[PDB]
RNA sequence: CGUGGAAGUCUGUUAGAGUUGGUGUCCUACAAUACCCUCUCGUGAUCUAUGUGUAGGGGUGAAAGGCCCAUCGAGUCCGGCA
RNA sequence: GCGAAAGCCAAGGCCUGUCGGGAGCAACCAACGUUAGGGAAUUCGGCAAGUUAGUCCCGUACCUUCGGAAGAAGGGAUGCC
RNA sequence: GGUCUUAAGGUAGCGUAGUACCUUGCCGCAUCAGUAGCGGCUUGCAUGAAUGGAUUAACCAGAGCUUCACUGUCCCAACGUUGGGCCCGGUGAACUGUACAUUCCAGUGCGGAGUCUGGAGACACCCAGGGGGAAGCGAAGACCCUAUGGA
RNA sequence: CGAGUGGCUUGCUACCUCGAUGUCGGUUCCCUCCAUCCUGCCCGUGCAGAAGCGGGCAAGGGUGAGGUUGUUCGCCUAUUAAAGGAGGUCGUGAGCUGGGUUUAGACCGUCGUGAGACAGGUCGGCUGCUAUCUACUGGGUGUGUAGGUGUCUGACAAGAACGACCGUAUAGUACGAGAGGAACUACGGUUGGUGGCCACUGGUGUACCGGUUGUUCGAGAGAGCACGUGCCGGGUAGCCACGCCACACGGGGUAAGAGCUGAACGCAUCUAAGCUCGAAACCCACUUGGAAAAGAGACACCGCCGAGGUCCCGCGUACAAGACGCGGUCGAUAGACUCGGGGUGUGCGCGUCGAGGUAACGAGACGUUAAGCCCACGAGCACUAACAGACCAA
């Protein structure tokens, strides 16, 4: 009677096209639990070593043994925090109010910006504290940028922007952290956000395989046995039935693969530290070498080596922090061999 | 560990063993040195191992 | 079943011709189904090491010969991962034959077994002359 | 044991003849029957060139209603005929 | 080399099986190479592909019209100096 | 039944057959499982002796089945090679065209609608794609019936 | 016995199509229905327990691999939580297949005087087209909103992004004479699905290095050809799966159901008003798209004689055109060179040895030599090339 099968890729990642922003966009952040903090980061991938550890769960019949994980170098310098942005509680849903700049900005940031040569930024903190006494502020985020020159590795100087989320105690509190971090300079680090351990959803636009056929954009089966011979090997049986007189948007079809912007959930943070401990022999194929801040991952993250890719705090985490894993070795050798 | 066929030391979380016949174990640091072996070769004749030189 | 605490790459399908690591008559066996497995459209079947699979008797013994009885992956030569990182082979795929009790029918198992194998069903362990 | 060298004999993309499968390529074709691989026969009832004979209810046919100039369960042309 | 066989090369002929330029040159298609473990589970059907292979030595079953079956099968050998 | 039609009344053999409706007949072989195949039985819907019966070594691009070997046929797909495909110069057709035409879901209608009715959706143009629809294109249906048709 | 619902079977009719809407079965790919096979939640029991039987809500997900047969159907095997049924022109031939039905060849049986027939069997027996419109998957160019850069909002839109199973502790416990034998909960893993990634394992790797057969360049050295690598062995980067990583809980409201308070009807009553609970199902949560949302959005800064953009140049984290992203001397963007990191496996020449051979000659061995050759990666390094210069724009 024809048996029953799964259909061919998820409908939840659509429409398979080309990403507007490299820069990922968390369209979520995390609950306003603790103290106050930025809840985010971002870094540039350098590319893949394994470490071994020893064994954090409790739960675990190898618990204190020698275990080998794979692992994502990522360089993760710091990051300035230019500006505070204030939304307000609007009919409409949550619509920008004013923004509070600074003076101190990085040399290179004109690249992609228009740097703020007139800004009052008192009146802009008074129009959002009077928006707080009226009950109608929303929520507050940082707009941030990437220092790339900082990287060696990555040929752009052009600073990445995206917008983050501040959270925390009182509105009130989180208010003046997120002021304070902005009237430095901005400057701010991985360690100032992320423990080694904790659990991070990393966010990055794929490796992009330009236009591909149904096969490995949906996988969906090659033409079979006799089948495969007849002048049809990588295309689908049929576009759908006789009624409806249309082809449905759910049949799989060729066109663009990769290039898209998918958010990772609950990757374990091995190892968050400074200098060239991570580093291959003779440099990440494609990349380079690593002498600086950087950040170890569990595992893979998406796109390419020399992209940006993005962290927050696991808005919802399975397992509880097993902080600081004892990493006995790292791997240095060459990804050439 | 070392490799039981060229001499050099096992990159830990790398390699392969093979468990022979009789119960015998063999630890591989590569595909190169399994091949080298399945083709009859005996490490100590190949000059670019370890065991050799 | 328990935790076997290494990944297997399932190197045997439904079908497929194994040699019977013991001394109870039987020489070949060919392997039927694979325990608590459920596949998947056009999929065929897939047994690995670890894995109770039924099977029928190919070659050996008259009495032997054409039974449908259980028994349990101990050897392949597919690659297994063990916690390390390091990859496993062996020499040939075998299995030994297994009752309702999962108690060896034979009394001596030929070559080497997998320690993983030996660690889940306990009374093919003590029975194993090489583990390996 | 040797000699001898028979055969609608065997192997063979020798030349040559044939045309099994791919239901591949082509299918407004290179081609109104093509291309490629595969396959059969290859000293005989063998293959082949040229010359010559048999003519339409008639030939020719190891017979498929096969073939008789891309035309065949009765060729083609023109006429009967508007 | 058994060879009017293959492959390679002369003599002789040709670059006229007569449109070119560009993109590591994507999907898809035609021809095709290689694919771990499994090994016909594919399919009406092993279709397609593959396996085997030359030569010498040993050896060779049922059946048979005594011709044959038969290169049955199976086993070993093979270069250079 | 223990002759009658219409002369005789099926002998050797073979037999569930490329002939057996029942039918996947029953038993056995083989397989985990075999409407298959082979053997035996066989009352044969409706075998049978030059309408030739039976049998058979050799032969076969003939039909079916089993085994060893082998393998991308499959699990389940990947990477690569060559020619295309895509972009540029030059050359340059055809098929097809009542009109209108951005459609979708329902309905209605000669009962199988892009065009009617109600709603929904819909800014224009262009490139590439695989072919869901135009009961797509191609052919005055070969089937069937009809004609005081033909051969 | 009576009353119906469906439109899957069959039959009936002859409305539609005979200037043609291509068959059955299969396959592939998409959507759907519920009369639910499993999974969630429930009620009853001839419900001790365990395992069942029967019924209700419920379509989120799942419902698989094989042997005969063209088969659909069905029979059979082993697995399984279960291996449910049905619609989409008996979905699906401008997708495939072509085994069956149903052309032309042939045989057998039966019937026929015969040609020939058969709702009998059997062997063989072809699969056309360059997409105009529409539809959808992806990619661009414009116009609208009405100068630019960067960051956002979220009307709507999609998702199964998760489904299921095994095991351990609970526990040899509750229950039961015994046999037998649970659960809540907490843990570990497997399977199917999903998205992504290549440190590891594996494949490829007509880059590259080596061995070697035949032939040609006289030998040597070094090379060409042998199908687009002669063959054999190894294999870097990349791309990949057979490899690795990630994919909740919890809220809210309900269904079946369990109840509370409660009247009509002084009592009773889960319901009539009201309320507490309660499904894998619904909404939220989470992921993806989304200023063309015509109410055509918001914020900050820059600018209107100049902010910004295009062309150009060197290149890819991008790519079929177009698009996208980066660098452009205030520079490491690409190449050369040199290191580093890698592949192969020890170069030519020369010396010694070498079975023998008068000698000539001599396959080959050792040394020189971790040699020679090679690299799609990295670093150093402005040597070379990113020069020169043009245009638009409130
Ligand atoms: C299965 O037996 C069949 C019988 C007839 C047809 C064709 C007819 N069906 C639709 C139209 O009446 C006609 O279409 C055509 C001729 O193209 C197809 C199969
Ligand atoms: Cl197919
Ligand atoms: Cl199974
Ligand atoms: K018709
Ligand atoms: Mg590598
Ligand atoms: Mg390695
Ligand atoms: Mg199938
Ligand atoms: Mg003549
Ligand atoms: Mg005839
Ligand atoms: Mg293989
Ligand atoms: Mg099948
Ligand atoms: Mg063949
Ligand atoms: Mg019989
Ligand atoms: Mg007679
Ligand atoms: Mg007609
Ligand atoms: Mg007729
Ligand atoms: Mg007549
Ligand atoms: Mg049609
Ligand atoms: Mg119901
Ligand atoms: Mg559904
Ligand atoms: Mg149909
Ligand atoms: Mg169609
Ligand atoms: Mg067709
Ligand atoms: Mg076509
Ligand atoms: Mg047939
Ligand atoms: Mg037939
Ligand atoms: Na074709
Ligand atoms: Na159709
Ligand atoms: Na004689
Ligand atoms: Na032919
Ligand atoms: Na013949
Ligand atoms: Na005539
Ligand atoms: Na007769
Ligand atoms: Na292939
Ligand atoms: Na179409
Ligand atoms: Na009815
Ligand atoms: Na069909
Ligand atoms: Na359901
Ligand atoms: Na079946
Ligand atoms: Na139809
Ligand atoms: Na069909
Ligand atoms: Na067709
Ligand atoms: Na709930
Ligand atoms: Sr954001
Ligand atoms: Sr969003
Ligand atoms: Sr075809
Ligand atoms: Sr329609
Ligand atoms: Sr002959
Ligand atoms: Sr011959
Ligand atoms: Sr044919
Ligand atoms: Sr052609
Ligand atoms: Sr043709
Ligand atoms: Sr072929
Ligand atoms: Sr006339
Ligand atoms: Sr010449
Ligand atoms: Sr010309
Ligand atoms: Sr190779
Ligand atoms: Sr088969
Ligand atoms: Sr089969
Ligand atoms: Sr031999
Ligand atoms: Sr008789
Ligand atoms: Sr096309
Ligand atoms: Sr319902
Ligand atoms: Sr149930
Ligand atoms: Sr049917
Ligand atoms: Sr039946
Ligand atoms: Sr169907
Ligand atoms: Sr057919
Ligand atoms: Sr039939
Ligand atoms: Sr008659
Ligand atoms: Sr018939
Ligand atoms: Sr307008
Ligand atoms: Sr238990
Ligand atoms: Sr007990
Ligand atoms: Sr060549
Ligand atoms: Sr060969
Ligand atoms: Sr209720
Ligand atoms: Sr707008």
């Amino acid at each position: 009677p024809q048996p029953s099968r799964p259909r061919k890729g998820s409908l939840g990642f659509g429409p398979r096209k080309r990403s507007t922003s490299e820069t990922p966009r968390f369209n979520s952040w995390p609950s306003d639990d603790g103290q106050p903090g930025v809840q985010g980061f971002a870094g540039y991938k350098a590319g893949m070593t394994h470490v071994v550890l020893v064994n954090d769960e409790p739960n675990s019949p190898r618990e204190g043994m020698e275990e080998t994980v794979p692992v994502t170098v990522i360089e993760t310098p710091p990051m300035r925090a230019v500006a505070l942005r204030a939304y307000e509680d609007t009919p409409y849903g949550q619509r920008p109010l004013t923004e509070v700049w600074t003076d101190e900005f990085h040399s290179e940031l004109d690249r992609t910006l228009d740097v703020p040569e007139d800004h009052d930024p008192d009146a802009a903190e008074e129009q959002i504290r009077d928006a707080h006494e009226a009950g109608d502020l929303g929520d507050l985020r940082l707009i941030t940028h990437t220092v790339p020159d900082a990287v060696p590795s990555v040929p752009k100087k052009k600073p990445d922007v995206m917008e983050t989320r501040v959270g925390g105690g009182s509105v009130s509190d989180r208010l003046d952290h997120a002021l304070d971090i902005v009237e430095d300079g901005g400057e701010h680090a991985m360690n100032d956000i992320f423990r080694a351990g904790e659990y991070a959803d990393v966010a990055g636009v794929t490796k992009g395989k330009g236009t591909q056929g149904p096969v490995k954009r949906w996988g969906v089966q090659k033409r079979k046995g006799k089948h495969a011979r007849q002048g049809w090997r990588r295309r689908i049986g049929n576009l759908g039935p006789w009624n409806p007189s249309r082809v449905r948007s759910t049949v799989p079809q060729q066109g663009q693969t990769g290039y898209h912007q998918r958010t990772e959930l609950n990757k374990r943070l091995i190892d968050i530290g400074e200098g060239d401990e991570p580093t291959v022999d003779g440099g990440f194929v494609n990349y380079g070498e690593v002498d600086g801040p950087y950040t170890l991952v569990k595992g893979s993250v998406p796109g390419p080596d020399k992209r940006l890719v993005r962290f927050r705090p696991a808005v919802r985490p399975n397992d509880q922090p097993r902080l600081d894993p004892e990493v006995r070795y790292v791997s240095n050798e060459s990804n050439q061999g | 560990r070392e490799c039981d066929y060229c001499g050099t030391d096992i990159e830990p979380g790398t390699g392969t063993m093979f468990v022979h016949k009789d119960g015998a174990t063999t630890h591989f640091c590569s595909s190169k040195c399994e091949n080298n072996a399945d083709l009859g070769r005996e490490a100590r004749n190949l000059e670019w191992t370890d065991t050799a030189r | 079943m328990e935790a076997l605490g290494a990944d297997v790459t399932q190197g045997l399908e439904k079908g497929s011709l194994i040699t019977c690591a013991d001394n109870t008559g039987a020489r070949e066996l060919k392997v039927i189904s694979v325990h608590g497995y459920s596949g998947t459209k056009n999929r065929h079947p897939k047994a690995g090491l670890g894995d109770k699979i039924t099977v029928s008797v190919t070659k050996g013994t008259p009495e032997m010969r054409r039974q449908v009885l259980e028994a349990v992956v101990v050897r392949q030569r597919k690659p297994i991962r063990r916690p390390d990182g390091t990859r496993v082979k062996f020499e040939d795929n075998a299995a030994v034959i297994v009752d309702e009790n999962e108690d060896p029918r034979g009394t001596e198992l030929k070559g080497p077994i997998a320690r993983e194998v030996a660690q889940r069903f306990g009374s093919v362990a003590s029975a194993a002359t090489m583990i390996v």
